[PDB]
This record gives structure tokens, C-alpha cells and sequence, in this order.
């Protein structure tokens, strides 16, 4: 146990892509989306 | 303030001031005034017909 | 002995956020290891009843600002399916300037959000969770990614989550440099991919929110400390401050102040309590205390003769006529130019304005030409009347609320200083002849 | 004080739809990912995300840019123009590789921030709408950014520096401009929200799971 | 039958449900004052100008917008709704350009009436005007945008009824203008009737332009005869 460090030094190295590398990476685990019926509200 | 002879003014520059808005043909008690307009060559909303009846004037 | 009348002083064990200053792992192992994701199976089976009742019971109102009550509001997505799928849009715009405490939950304790996100989720019956975080917050949404792909790994949310057969999911959305897109109809807006422009009420988002789709938004600090209000109790919760005055706040004091900070404490704390103990204290003693805006720059100033005995809760904010609404606290001392901080706030109010409608397209740049003026002294004393008039043509006739609190701020400036303001306009009349 | 930019286009040579823009195929990989986000028959959802991605890829946003999203998006580009007009994260104009903004908003400008600003300005040497002629440093004014506590602050390409004194921020742009890369967060020993010294709360080790839990649960 | 009872100044009146507030006062011949508000246009709510009061609430509502509930009391003409009006009319005049003598509009301007009948007769603003630049949008709509009031709803117009979706706002706040952001023809076969929907001279005809007054103007009723419509 102890007080003196921070522990928040990750995002000391993240890049310009981190998050949607992330978002692709979770593309994965995502549930199926749910459909409105057609392609767009244009159709 | 005396009222006598009518004239159409100029701005120091020599351009005309009217601007054919017609609020001195809709105001005019014996319809003395007849105004004609179109856009003038440089896009100047200027009037092509400025008339007035000096005889159906009240002055 | 029960019915408390002193509030302000709370030992670490019933501090919610335990982890606000980023001393300990904000990773998965570190936030299992301080509480977090325990017995969100028994919570999710319990069922939706029961953590809406949980809610109501505890007290909880909005952490946004507007401190509605939260289970009425949550339970009004309670109602059967019609066909529609049901959102949980999580606000974390964190516009409000004075505000800091959103970012630090997120950056710090952003499996605390991902479990409320499912317990609320849960509650409301959404199918997933859309969070809305600030464009500029890159770090901030990267950890709370880094989090979520955690959850998921672990199997927290996401398809059968915990091991209660409810599939949940969590997504990021960020946002593009718009204060307006706090505004839930705004930031519904801008999830849409549109504008960030409010809607007009009725409809509420639980009839027709998100993609057209029932939905409820709430503050990453009201989602936050949902699971600990489920697990502790919520009687637990109704246990702090006055009554209607729940629960536990975080505040962000910034400003003329020794120590600025963000710190968490009990809801009714007194305001001197709250600065002298944490802040350190007014720069230059207390005797050096000129103003202090305590919710935000939406809520309107108050001098240093009420903030004596001013409790830090909705009702006493109401009471002293500025209200609580984010619980951030800035301090300004008798070194401050307080009209051109006012002023300050206004142009930001200028620069944050949406245009849809008119009384806060027009009446804000208008008022921000008129403290633009005052600032110098530049009017005439009637001239503040008239601008109070103006304020009151923009309050109450906007779509949304933000002409009301670029309105608010003025109110108070020409209510508590207005001497201030004629000095001024005195100054540059003989300066000028 | 005002805009100062304007909010129509007019073509240019190196802004005209024509101009060469194009996703490269990770990009594509990380569009399909936003895009798969958003339920099936709403895609329009998709434009704050991709739209931003261009200008990850690119610097900023020139009018193919906005085209090709709303190509891609099924969108009128109307919409597009409309979000990349109302947004002010998004640069219409070319910027510099690191873009400076620094927060001029009350509780900001209380801790000081015009000497953060002067100590800028006079270390580039450039105006506060201007960037330096080698087109590596655009200073802006903004809105409040969120580290109120930590005032005075500034924002460089995606990352905040808190607590900041001229000195600090005249080593980091002389940093910056070096080719190294300084690391984000105060410049005070400080490196949280926390107070300044002292650490008034939770200074006691956190419970264990489990510990409040009630009753029946 | 499936009516509700509402009160207009304390007229009965039976409407359908999801009727609005604006649809119950003209139901008894009362028009209530609008800018943004088109009844073959979707429902805005921006302008402000149709705010009024409901008895026992605190708050004006947007009757263009707003559904009445069973047994509300609309109140039209109280101090609550004639300050509203008041004020939101102040707004609109404030950055309005001086261009009624040079404005086609003149006789026949929303704006003017709408200021006439429920507006003051002064000004307190006491500052400089915003100057917006005019647009080209083709031969047959003329753009001084200066008047425009943000109304959006030859934007409307276009996306539904047209067909065409090329005009939009840029910006915010202020500062915010309607446009199609890049120099575009707007070519529509109907695409004159936004003309006749802007309430101000932000556009107008072309080549109308300058050459008469509506007051001037003898009106005969007649049918086109450019097609088979009729
Ligand atoms: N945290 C931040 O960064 C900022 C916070 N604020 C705060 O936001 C406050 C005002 O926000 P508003 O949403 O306009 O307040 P509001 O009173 O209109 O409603 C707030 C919440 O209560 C719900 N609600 C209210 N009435 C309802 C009803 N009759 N039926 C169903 N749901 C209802 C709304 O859906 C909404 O979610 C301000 O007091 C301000 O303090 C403002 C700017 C920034
Ligand atoms: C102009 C404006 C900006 C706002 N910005 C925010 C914001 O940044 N964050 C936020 O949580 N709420 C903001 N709000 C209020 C939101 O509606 C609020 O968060 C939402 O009602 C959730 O409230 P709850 O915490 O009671 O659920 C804003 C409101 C207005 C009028
Ligand atoms: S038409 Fe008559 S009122 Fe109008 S500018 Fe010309 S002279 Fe004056
Ligand atoms: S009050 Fe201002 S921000 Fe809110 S909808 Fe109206 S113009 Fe937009
Ligand atoms: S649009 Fe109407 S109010 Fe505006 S200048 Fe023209 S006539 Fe005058
Ligand atoms: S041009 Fe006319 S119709 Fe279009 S938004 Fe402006 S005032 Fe309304
Ligand atoms: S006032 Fe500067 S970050 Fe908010
Ligand atoms: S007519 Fe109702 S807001 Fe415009
Ligand atoms: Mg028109």
C-alpha cells in the first residue's frame, strides 16, 4: 500500500489512433444491432 | 417650411437619392405622383418614370 | 442521534469515489480489488423493481445540475416495449466551466461508470449504453475504452454480462468542441450525427429520445454511484446531508483559493467548511473574499455576507436565490475585477450559443455587447436597468436552458454590485467630460 | 472577441473538390468499425466520428475531405458542411503540427492565464490567430477545457498541460520544437487534481470488496 | 367521441388529440402571432414569436409545437403573452438591416405587420448591426441575406417538399447563416415557392425585382395554363 506514486501513466504513450484501434478491437464482442426496417430514412 | 415648386435631390456625390420605395405615391392625398422602377444597369434600384401632376397637386 | 444538523465531515470508508486522486490501479484488477464488480450478478437479478426502488429511496437527485429526482426520472422508462429498442445515453460533455469532477471519475474510476452504465441499463431495460464524452477528453476516452475492452474480456458486459442472461453493450461516442452538447436533446442531436441543437419538450427522451427510441440521460456521476448505492443500500445514501439534500457531492474549487481542488463530501456541507478545509482557504484570509459563483458559471454570484452560513445543497442555494447546480466553486477575492470576470462568462456564453432560437441567438450577443461597454464604463445608469430587462426577455423563452444561465450571471452581477457597476460609469463620465 | 473565420468556401487550389483526398485501408478497417457502432438504418450517425478520422489522417478538413465522408456516409454533403461548420474541433484550414490552445474562461483567466498567453506569444512571436512561418505551432484562445482546478492550462494536439508558469511553458514549446515530445499533466508536483499540498481526503487505505454491502444481498 | 375539452380565453372548444395549441386558438378564429411556423412545413419551434401562456403555468409554451391537454386555458392576449411577443419581436428587430424603403418586402412583409400589431414602437439597442454577404443560389432567387431571421424554412421546403437537400446553416451562434456553404445553383422545378415562404426580403423574385408595390398591385384569380395540372 502506498500513496506516493500515480498510477495514471498509460496515456502517457497513446497515439493518434488509440481509440478507434480500441473501437476496432472491440468491434468483436459487440451484440448484433437492431434494424429499422430500411436502409435510411431516404429510402 | 414654405411649400412651393417640387424637385428630385442629389447626394454630394451627384447620385440621385431616390430609391423608388413609391411612400410618396401611397401618401399623396390627390394621387399626383406616378412612379415607374427597374433595376438600373449597375443593379441600382433607381425609377424609370417620376410624374407628377402639378394640377392634381395640393401642394 | 438521529436528525443531524451539522454536515461537512466524512471519514474515508463512506467516500464513493475512493480512488478520485488516481493513487491506486484504475485497470480492472485495481478497481475488483477496491469493491468494484462485486455481486453485479445478485443486482441484476434482483431486477429492475428493485433497483428503481433503490433509487427512490436513497434520495439521489441529479448530479447534472438540475438535481431532478433520480427514480422518478429512471422509472420513466419503465414502460412495456412497443417495438423500439431502449438506449441509456450517458452524459459526459463536462462543459460547465468550473467543472472538473467528470473528467476525474473517468480517467480514475472508469469501471465504476462501465457497472453503472449495466445496473441502470438493467433498471431502465436499455439494450445498450451510448456514452457521450468531450472531444478534448482523448486520454480520458482511451482509458475508459481501455476499461470497457476489459469488461468485455472479463465478460462484465457485453452478451450474457456477469452470468444473468441480460446482453448489454457499452459504447464511446465523442464529441466535437461544442459546450451546447451537455443539452441531453443537443447531445441526442449530436449523437444522431447532426448539430448539436436542443429539441424542444415534449417529447422527453423516454418517449422518443436516440435514433427515435425511448431513452434516459443521465450524469456520469449520477450513473456512477448507482452500484454503490444498490450495494450499500440506499438507506445508506439517504443517511447524508438534509433531507431532500442526499447523499454525497463532489466539488471543484477553483479560482482565489490557497489550494484549488477536486474533493468529495458530505451534501449540506457549509461553504466556508468546505473552502477553509479542503481549498486551504481564500487567498489573503477570508476577510479578502469578494464573490463566489458556487454551481458554476450558471449560477448566479453571491458576496461574501451570504456565503457565511450558505449550506452547500439545492434548497439553501435556492434559498439564497443561485442555486447548486454543478457544485463548482470559484472564488474570486477583493483583487478581481468582478465585472470583466462576468463579462468573461457571458462572452462564453456568446461563443457557446447554438443560434436555433432567437431570444439566445439575438439577447446573448446583445448582452455580451452591453458588458463589453459596462467593463469600460462606456453607459449610462439606466442602461442597467435595461439590461436587467433584457436578461428577463431571454429567461424562460429559450428552447433550451442556456439563455437562462447566460441570463443568470447578469441577474446576480446587478443584483449584489451594482454600486460597482455606476462607479464605473461615473469614472469614465468625468475621465471623458 | 469575434469569429474572424468565415463559414463559406470558396475554391482554391489547394482547396477545391478536386483536391486529392482519399482514406487509406486501415482507415477503412477503423470506418467500418464506427460505422457497425449505430443501428442498421442509421448511418448518419457515423459522420462525427470518420468525419474526425480525416482529419487525423489528413491535419484538417478540406472540402474533398467533407465530399468523400459524405460519399461514403450515403449523406448529402450539405449535412456534412453543416456539421464540419458547427464544430469547432474541426479545421477547415490548415493548421500547424502542433496546435496550441490555451483557455482564457473566468476561473482560468483568475490564475493568470494572459501571462501564459504573452509568455506564448512572445516566445513564437506570433499573433494569437496566427501560425509561425516553418508552420509548427498554431495558437488559438478557447473555452473552459475541463482542468479548471488545474488553471492555468493549455491543450497541445490531444494532450493538457496544467499548472503551467511562463517558465513551464516556454520549456515545453522550446521542448516541443526540439523534436522530443513533453509529458502531459501539471507542471507543479502535482500531477492530479489533488491540493496543492497536504491531501485533506482518502488518505486511508481503500476497503476491501464487499465491505458496505447490505443485507439480503 | 374521442375529443377533449380545451378553453380558449375561456371558450369551450373540442379538438382531436395531438392537436396543438396553435391549431385550438385558430379553431375559434384567433391567429397567433409566427415567424417558423408553415403548416405544410414540419414543426421548427425557433422563432419564439408564437409563445403564450397557459393559465396556472408559470411558463409560456410554443403553442406550434406544443399539444394541448385536456382542460387547459389558453390566455392570447395577458400581459404574459403580449410581454413574450414584445420581446422576441425586440430580438428580431435588433440586427435587422434599415431596408424597408429599399426592400421588395415592403408592403408585404410579415416582419413589419407582425411588429405593427405585437411589437413595440421603440428601440433601446444602442449597438452596431451584423453584415451578413449575399449568396448566389441561381437567376431566379435573389439573396440579401441580411434579412434573413433564421426562420429555416425554405431549409424545410427544400429537404421535404423539393426533394433537394442543399441548403443548410453554417456556423452558430451569431454568426450563423443559411447557405449551401459552396457556390451552388439551386435548381429545383419548384424551386421559386421558397420566395413566397421566406417571411422577409432575404429572398426574393428576380425579375420582380424593384418594379411595383404590393399595394399597387389589382390581384385577378386565374389558372396556369404551362401544363395540364391546372
Ligand atoms: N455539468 C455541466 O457541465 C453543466 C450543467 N448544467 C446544469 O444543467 C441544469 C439545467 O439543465 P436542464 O436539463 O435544462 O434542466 P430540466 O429541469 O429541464 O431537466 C433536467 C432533467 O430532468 C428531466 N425532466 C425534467 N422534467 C421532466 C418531465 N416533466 N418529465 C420527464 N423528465 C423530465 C429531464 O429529461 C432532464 O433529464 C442547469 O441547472 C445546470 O446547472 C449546465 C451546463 C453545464
Ligand atoms: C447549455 C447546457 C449545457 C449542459 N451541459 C451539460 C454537461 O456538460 N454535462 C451534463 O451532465 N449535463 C449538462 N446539462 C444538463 C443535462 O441535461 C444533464 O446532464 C442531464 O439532464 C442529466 O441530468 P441527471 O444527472 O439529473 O441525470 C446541460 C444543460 C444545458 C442547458
Ligand atoms: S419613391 Fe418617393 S418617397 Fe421613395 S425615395 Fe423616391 S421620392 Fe422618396
Ligand atoms: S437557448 Fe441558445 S443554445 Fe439553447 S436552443 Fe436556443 S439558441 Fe440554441
Ligand atoms: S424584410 Fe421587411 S422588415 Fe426587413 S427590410 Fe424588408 S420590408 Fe423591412
Ligand atoms: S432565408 Fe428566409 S426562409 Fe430561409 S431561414 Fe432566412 S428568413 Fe427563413
Ligand atoms: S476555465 Fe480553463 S479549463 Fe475551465
Ligand atoms: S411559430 Fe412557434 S416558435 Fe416559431
Ligand atoms: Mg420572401
Amino acid at each position: 500500500f502506498d500513496n506516493s506514486t500515480y498510477r495514471n501513466l498509460q496515456h502517457h504513450e497513446y497515439s493518434t489512433y488509440t481509440f478507434l484501434d480500441l473501437n476496432v478491437e472491440l468491434s468483436k464482442f459487440r451484440m448484433p444491432q437492431p434494424s429499422s426496417g430500411r436502409q435510411s430514412p431516404r429510402h | 417650411r414654405f411649400r412651393g415648386e417640387h424637385a428630385l435631390r442629389r447626394y454630394p456625390s451627384g447620385e440621385e437619392r431616390c430609391i423608388a420605395c413609391k411612400l410618396c405615391e401611397a401618401v399623396c392625398p390627390a394621387q399626383a405622383i406616378t412612379i415607374e422602377a427597374e433595376p438600373r444597369a449597375d443593379g441600382s434600384r433607381r425609377t424609370t418614370r417620376y410624374d407628377i401632376d402639378m394640377t392634381k397637386c395640393i401642394y | 442521534a438521529p436528525k443531524k444538523t451539522s454536515f461537512g465531515s466524512l471519514k474515508d470508508e463512506d467516500r464513493i469515489f475512493t480512488n478520485l486522486y488516481g493513487r491506486h490501479d484504475w485497470r480492472l484488477k485495481g478497481a475488483q480489488s477496491r469493491g468494484d464488480w462485486y455481486k453485479t450478478k445478485e443486482i441484476l437479478l434482483k431486477g429492475p423493481d428493485w433497483i428503481l426502488g433503490e433509487v427512490k429511496t436513497s434520495g439521489l437527485r441529479g448530479r447534472g445540475g438540475a438535481g431532478f429526482p433520480t427514480g422518478l426520472k429512471w422509472s420513466f422508462m419503465n414502460k412495456p416495449s412497443d417495438g423500439r429498442p431502449k438506449y441509456l445515453v450517458v452524459n459526459a460533455d463536462e462543459g460547465e466551466p468550473g467543472t472538473c469532477k467528470d473528467r476525474e471519475i473517468i480517467r480514475h474510476d472508469p469501471h465504476k461508470l462501465v457497472e453503472g452504465c449495466l445496473v441502470g441499463g438493467r433498471a431502465m431495460g436499455a439494450r445498450a449504453a451510448y456514452i457521450y464524452i468531450r472531444g478534448e477528453f482523448y486520454n480520458e476516452a482511451s482509458n475508459l475504452q481501455v476499461a470497457i475492452r476489459e469488461a468485455y474480456e472479463a465478460g462484465l458486459i457485453g452478451k450474457n454480462a456477469c452470468g444473468s442472461g441480460y446482453d448489454f453493450d457499452v459504447f464511446v461516442v465523442r464529441g466535437a468542441g461544442a459546450y451546447i452538447c451537455g443539452e441531453e436533446t443537443a447531445l441526442i442531436e449530436s449523437i444522431e450525427g447532426k448539430q448539436g441543437k436542443p429539441r424542444l419538450k415534449p417529447p422527453f427522451p423516454a418517449d422518443v429520445g436516440v435514433f427515435g427510441c425511448p431513452t434516459t440521460v443521465a450524469n456520469v456521476e449520477t450513473v456512477a454511484v448507482s452500484p454503490t448505492i444498490c450495494r450499500r443500500g440506499g438507506a445508506w445514501f439517504a443517511s447524508f446531508g438534509r433531507e431532500r439534500n442526499s447523499g454525497t457531492k463532489l466539488f471543484n474549487i477553483s479560482g482565489h483559493v490557497n489550494h484549488p481542488c477536486t474533493v468529495e463530501e458530505e451534501m449540506s456541507v457549509p461553504l466556508k467548511e468546505l473552502i477553509e478545509k479542503h481549498a486551504g482557504g481564500v487567498i489573503g484570509g477570508w476577510d479578502n473574499l469578494l464573490a463566489v459563483i458556487p454551481g458554476g458559471s450558471s449560477t448566479p454570484l453571491i458576496p461574501k455576507s451570504v456565503c457565511e452560513t450558505v449550506l452547500m445543497d439545492f434548497d439553501a442555494l435556492v434559498q439564497a436565490q443561485t442555486g447548486l447546480g454543478t457544485a463548482a466553486v470559484i472564488v474570486m477575492d477583493r483583487s478581481t475585477d468582478i465585472v470583466k470576470a462576468i463579462a468573461r462568462l457571458i462572452e462564453f456564453y456568446k461563443h457557446e450559443s447554438c443560434g436555433q432560437c432567437t431570444p439566445c441567438r439575438e439577447g446573448v450577443d446583445w448582452m455580451n455587447k452591453v458588458m463589453a461597454r459596462f467593463v469600460k464604463g462606456d453607459a449610462r445608469p439606466a442602461e442597467i436597468d435595461s439590461l436587467w430587462e433584457i436578461s428577463k426577455q431571454i429567461e424562460g423563452h429559450t428552447i433550451c436552458a442556456l439563455g437562462d444561465g447566460a441570463a443568470w450571471p447578469v441577474q446576480g452581477l446587478i443584483r449584489h454590485f451594482r454600486p460597482e457597476l455606476e462607479e464605473r460609469m461615473q469614472q469614465f463620465a468625468l475621465q471623458h467630460q | 472577441g469575434a469569429g474572424g473565420a468565415l463559414f463559406v468556401h470558396r475554391d482554391t487550389p489547394e482547396n477545391n473538390p478536386d483536391t486529392p483526398f482519399d482514406f487509406t485501408p486501415e482507415n477503412y478497417k477503423r470506418i467500418e468499425a464506427i460505422v457497425k457502432n449505430y443501428p442498421e438504418g442509421h448511418k448518419a450517425a457515423a459522420v462525427l466520428p470518420v468525419l474526425d478520422l480525416a482529419q487525423r489522417q489528413n491535419g484538417w478538413l478540406p472540402i474533398s475531405a467533407m465530399n468523400k465522408v459524405a460519399e461514403i456516409l450515403q449523406v448529402p454533403p450539405m449535412r456534412v458542411y453543416e456539421v464540419a461548420t458547427f464544430y469547432t474541433m474541426y479545421n477547415r484550414k490548415p493548421v500547424g503540427k502542433y496546435h496550441i490552445q490555451v483557455c482564457t474562461t473566468t476561473p482560468c483567466m483568475l490564475r493568470n492565464s494572459d501571462s501564459i498567453l504573452e509568455a506564448i506569444q512572445k516566445k513564437l512571436g506570433i499573433k494569437v490567430g496566427e501560425t509561425t512561418p516553418d508552420k509548427l505551432f498554431t495558437l488559438i484562445e478557447v473555452e473552459c477545457l475541463g482542468a479548471c482546478v488545474n488553471a492555468p492550462m493549455v491543450q497541445i494536439n490531444d494532450n493538457y498541460y496544467e499548472d503551467l508558469t511562463p517558465k513551464d511553458i516556454e520549456e515545453i514549446i522550446d521542448e516541443l520544437k526540439a523534436g522530443k515530445i513533453p509529458k502531459p499533466g501539471p507542471r507543479s508536483g502535482r500531477f492530479s487534481c489533488e491540493p496543492a499540498g497536504g491531501l485533506t481526503s482518502l488518505t486511508e487505505p481503500p476497503k476491501g470488496p464487499g465491505f458496505g454491502v447490505q443485507a439480503g444481498l | 367521441s374521442n375529443l377533449i375539452e380545451v378553453f380558449v380565453d375561456g371558450q369551450s372548444v373540442m379538438v382531436e388529440p395531438g392537436t396543438t395549441v396553435l391549431q385550438a386558438c385558430e379553431k375559434v378564429g384567433m391567429q397567433i402571432p409566427r415567424f417558423c411556423y408553415h403548416e405544410r412545413l414540419s414543426v421548427a419551434g425557433n422563432c419564439r414569436m408564437c409563445l403564450v401562456e397557459i393559465e396556472k403555468a408559470p411558463k409560456v409554451v410554443a403553442a406550434c409545437a406544443m399539444p394541448v391537454m385536456k382542460g387547459w386555458n389558453i390566455l392570447t392576449n395577458s400581459e404574459k403573452s403580449k410581454k413574450a411577443r414584445e420581446g422576441v419581436m425586440e430580438f428580431l428587430l435588433a440586427n435587422h438591416p434599415l431596408d424597408c424603403p429599399i426592400c421588395d418586402q415592403g408592403g408585404e412583409c410579415d416582419l413589419q405587420d407582425q411588429s405593427m400589431m405585437f411589437g413595440s414602437d421603440r428601440s433601446r439597442f444602442l449597438e452596431g448591426k451584423r453584415a451578413v454577404e449575399d449568396k448566389n443560389i441561381g437567376p431566379l432567387v435573389k439573396t440579401i441575406m441580411t434579412r434573413c431571421i433564421q426562420c429555416t424554412r425554405c431549409i424545410r421546403f427544400a429537404s421535404e417538399i423539393a426533394g433537394v437537400d442543399d441548403l443548410g446553416t453554417t456556423g452558430r451562434g451569431n454568426d450563423m447563416q443559411v447557405g449551401t456553404y459552396i457556390e451552388k445553383m439551386f435548381m429545383s422545378e419548384l424551386s421559386g415557392n421558397i420566395i413566397d415562404i421566406c417571411p422577409v426580403g432575404a429572398l426574393t423574385s428576380k425579375p420582380y425585382a424593384f418594379t411595383a408595390r404590393p399595394w399597387e398591385t389589382r390581384k385577378t384569380e386565374s389558372i396556369d395554363v404551362m401544363d395540364a395540372v391546372g
